[PDB]
């Protein structure tokens, strides 16, 4: 048991597209979205 | 947007000729009634006044804005076209 080191160092290697790459990765896990019934409020 | 000048009935007369004054170019008139405008509580009062003075007249029915259905919430409709794209 250690309490003297910082264990949140992964973010020192994050880059420009890290957040959106993870969002792309999560895309296969989502439930299908609900539908308002039309393509947009202007349709 | 003020509606306070739409409360009362008015009586005006037909518009007649105005011409340019040769000296100054001012608008001249020969119509003694060109500026006459009477005010009445109701159209019955106006009609009564017109009848006893021998003037032929036209009465136009008062136009009142029709009551509208307003809903702020409709600005954010989930599935209707009333949703606003900007605020």
């Amino acid at each position: 048991f250690d309490n003297t080191t910082y264990k949140n160092l992964q973010h020192h290697d994050y880059s420009t597209y890290t957040f959106l790459d993870l969002n792309l990765d999560l895309s296969k896990f989502r439930m299908p979205q609900p539908s308002s019934g039309r393509e947009s409020p202007r349709h | 947007s003020g509606v306070n000048n739409t409360k009362k009935w008015k009586m005006e007369f037909d518009t007649r000729e105005r011409w340019e004054n040769p000296l100054m170019g001012w608008a001249s008139t020969a119509d003694p009634l060109s500026n006459l405008v009477l005010t009445f509580s109701t159209k019955e009062d106006a009609v009564a006044f017109a009848e006893k003075n021998g003037w032929s007249y036209d009465v136009e029915e008062r136009k009142v804005p029709k009551p509208k259905s307003k809903s702020y919430g409709a600005n954010f409709s989930w599935n209707k076209r009333t949703r606003v794209s900007t605020k």
